[PDB]
């Protein structure tokens, strides 16, 4: 119930669809179920994520975007307080990766 | 309840932390959708499967452009 | 082997070896390449790892 | 790479303590960091310099886009002669169409 709602809102947000009776919506739902019920993936290991996050930090330092690297390590350090860490991290890490700009305008 | 809503403020605080993390990484995801993803990993899910789902869904909006 | 570097000691060509940048969805080899000189003796007391980092940054430029 | 190199070369090869050589190499590389635009405060300077590198690669496309129309006609003109041993009239019309847009872009 809540699972189905989550998958529906995911499709609605990302495909931009507002009609849940669109046949494309039904095809996307069938695709999501068929991808989910086929289990072959590896499960996220924290050590590989740790190697990856320090690698992203070092990559920022080498390209001489120093404040971006400081904010990157800072934001991950603040996130790592209060498993689901590495899930959300691994997700965001593989989804895309770095910009050609700093993309940093936070002034708290 | 009062403590049950300050936890919801706490959820929004980490959601803005992940907002900064999403822009410095240049992802297309917004805040509502990442809360859906957070509920998905509450039930347990491969991030490798969610990324394949979204790596199909975003570049199936570039096929009707 | 073809260039003037051949008549320089095999040790110091051996200590310099290739490296890359860990991947990103817009990879070019012109974005992703480095050389690494790494420590092979007590020279770590002379050459810090962050000194190799500044080395690699001006190398990137 | 001569200034910092001269003063580096001097304060290694005259020095008879390891820490002085260390402290010379350190400030050597550090003033080089300030001398390029790889400092924290000169970064805005750096930002302009990256914008000098865009128009370079842009020009490669814009230069070849001339030859992808201009030069491309003349082998077809040879092929018109290989008939001779109406339609490049249309290419003369195409030139009045191609030239102003590329010129305005330049």
């Amino acid at each position: 119930a809540q699972q189905e709602r989550d998958v529906r809102e995911l499709v609605r947000g990302v495909a931009g669809l507002q009609d849940e009776a669109d046949p494309n919506f039904q095809l996307a739902l069938n695709f999501a179920w068929s991808n989910f019920r086929f289990h072959r993936f590896l499960d996220v290991n924290s050590h590989k994520i740790e190697k990856t996050i320090e690698g992203i930090y070092e990559k920022f330092v080498i390209h001489s975007d120093l404040s971006k690297a400081a904010s990157w390590k800072r934001l991950t350090e603040e996130f790592l307080n209060a498993d689901a860490h590495y899930s959300i991290l691994s997700l965001l890490l593989c989804l895309s990766d770095s910009p050609s700009n700093s993309s940093y305008v936070e002034t708290p | 309840a009062a403590a049950a809503a300050a936890n919801l403020n706490a959820v929004r605080e980490t959601m803005d932390v992940l907002l900064e993390i999403s822009r410095i990484l240049n992802t297309g995801l917004d805040m509502e959708t990442l809360s859906i993803c957070v509920r998905l990993c509450e039930q347990g899910i491969n991030p490798e499967a969610l990324s394949s789902v979204i790596k199909e869904l975003r570049k199936a909006t570039e096929a009707l452009k | 082997r073809a260039t003037n570097a051949q008549f320089d000691s095999p040790e110091i060509l051996r200590r310099l070896d290739v490296r890359l940048l860990e991947v990103s969805p817009g990879d070019t080899g012109w974005d992703v390449f480095s050389l690494d000189y790494h420590v092979d003796g007590p020279i770590a007391t002379v050459f810090t790892r962050e000194c190799m980092s500044h080395y690699l940054r001006v190398f990137n430029f | 790479l001569e200034c910092s190199w001269d003063e580096l070369w001097n304060k290694v090869q005259q020095a008879q303590d390891l820490d002085h050589i260390i402290a010379a190499h350190e400030v050597f590389l550090d003033t080089i960091i300030s001398r390029c635009l790889l400092d924290s405060d000169s970064r805005a300077l750096l930002n302009q310099l990256r914008a000098v590198f865009d128009q370079i690669i842009e020009l490669q496309n814009a230069q070849d886009a001339i030859y992808r129309a201009a030069l491309e006609e003349l082998q077809r003109r040879l092929q018109f002669e290989e008939k001779k041993k109406e339609e490049e009239n249309k290419r003369i019309g195409e030139f009045k169409e191609s030239i102003p847009k590329m010129c305005s872009q330049l």
